[PDB]
């Protein structure tokens, strides 16, 4: 029992499902280029001036 | 801010929200169906002979062959050992995640 | 040592070739029969492929009760997640257009400062 | 259609050659584990020698154990007169 | 209820000691004495060669409750799932908001110092 | 819970898909290094192609022993009931 509810908090219940939130994050790897590109092409702009 | 922007925020996120089978389910409502409460009872003086020995007497000696012994305990612990297994399998998986969980997090940061 | 269906602890476990996973013999029969593919991974699989008083009253009565009651109460959690991964849904889309409305802004007024300047 | 033990229809019946007999193989596993023999000929067997609402039914299967149980004990209690309606003679 | 050489209703199912198959003792008995042999396999055999449910259903119903058990979970982890990185990257763009608020502040303030002199 | 090959406790089990049975992984890796083949069997295997219920039993077990329980009492009834009608 305190096993198998240990183990329902610990692994079902968090730790495969965190592997959710990390994939989350893993889009960010694609929305960082797309900051950076907006940044360089107002830099790009301010340099101009 | 862990208590500022964040409220700040779901203000404003809350904003643009204010502009936009059928014997065991019936069974759950909570009564469990009753059973025989007989055997158990029963009464020397009253009714019914089938509940001494349609109820006791051969239910007592299988009960008797059935209530045992010969192996004992051996047969327990070779089960408790048999749990010990299946435990530590979870465990070991639990570290695995947890890896693979900072690993993934531990990318992000740089 | 438990099955991957019912969540039980097999008396006869039978290992499927396609998927390695361990089922209970009758619960993988009766889904092949059901439909003939491995109910994990959606993979062609056959049959061949596979390789008295509290006991009758007491016990009886309580594995029913707890199966009705269980099902009943997960449905219940069912429907929940149904209920409002809608709210979940409807606010992450209420939060886009948070920031593509702050994307025109923010721009716009950084563009501004580099117009001031002449 | 009936298994000569029990007397249920046996679901993977299995027939003995010393003595034509079909069984059911959990039965006569169990027997000639006990001691190799035919239960109904007593000739020298192996196992290779072998040829292959819904809460009332709950208060049934209650009142079908609690029918056989006594259909048992009726059936050894009388095995047992006979003993002496056969010892007295 | 049929036998393995005519396809009759055997009236009287004798079986081959070789190969476990029900036929009839007239068919078996004339393919015997036409040759020696066992008609589906092939095999020696001659004539004097040849001679609860409640519980069942109960097991019936629960195979069911199993299989019913798996859907209904499959769905449970599976959709309660999309809510964890729904609720993840939610709260992430909530944080774009957060910093797009306070520089959009910072444009208006140093515009407008900047206009009024 | 012991590995077919040694005898010892696995610490890493992986079970064949042609001949169901639980191996160490360290062991049974050398025995497919050695030749694709699994121990048991001799059937081809490759590195890759390694990877309410017990109560209703339990009432076979209840049934199946009393079924037997009927017949000493139907076979003993048979030899006293002919030590009957020639007495």
């Amino acid at each position: 029992s305190t096993l198998c509810h240990h183990s329902l908090p610990a692994l079902i219940e968090g730790q495969r499902k965190y592997y959710a939130d990390y994939y989350a994050y893993r889009q960010e790897i694609r929305s960082l280029e797309g900051r950076r590109k907006r940044l360089q092409a107002m830099l790009n702009s301010s340099s101009s001036i | 801010i862990p208590d500022g922007y964040k409220n700040e925020i779901d203000q404003l996120v809350k904003k643009e929200f204010a502009n936009i089978t059928l014997f065991l389910e019936e069974y759950r409502r909570k009564y469990p169906r009753i059973d025989t409460s007989r055997y158990i009872p029963n009464e020397s003086s009253e009714v019914s002979l089938l509940g001494i020995v349609d109820s006791y007497l051969k239910h007592q000696e299988i009960v008797l062959d059935t209530l045992l012994p010969q192996t004992v305990s051996n047969q327990w612990r070779i089960n408790n050992d048999y749990i010990r297994q299946t435990c530590t399998i979870v465990e070991e998986m639990n570290i695995q995640q947890r890896k693979q969980i900072n690993d993934l997090e531990i990318y992000r940061k740089r | 040592m438990l099955c991957a269906i019912s969540g039980k602890v097999p008396r006869r476990p039978v290992l499927s070739p396609k998927s390695r996973t361990i089922f209970e013999k009758s619960l993988l029969e009766q889904y092949v029969k059901d439909t003939g593919n491995d109910p994990i991974t959606n993979e062609p699989l056959s049959i061949e492929e596979i390789v008295s008083i509290p006991n009758l009253l007491t016990s009886l009565q309580n594995e029913w009760d707890a199966i009705m009651l269980e099902n009943f109460k997960l449905r219940s959690t069912l429907d929940s997640l149904t209920k409002k991964l809608s709210t979940v849904m409807y606010e992450r889309d209420a939060a886009k257009l948070v920031a593509a409305q702050l994307l025109m802004e923010k721009n716009e007024d950084s563009k501004d400062l580099p117009k001031s300047s002449q | 259609m009936l298994c000569a033990i029990s007397g249920k229809v046996p679901r993977r019946p299995v027939l003995s050659p010393k003595s034509r007999t079909i069984f059911e193989k959990s039965l006569l596993e169990q027997y000639v584990k006990d001691t190799g023999n035919d239960p109904i000929t007593n000739e020298p067997l192996s196992i290779e020698e072998i040829v292959e609402s819904i809460p009332n039914l709950l208060t049934s299967l209650q009142n079908e154990w609690d029918a056989i149980m006594l259909e048992n004990f009726k059936l050894r209690s009388t095995l047992d007169s006979l003993t002496k309606k056969l010892s007295t003679v």
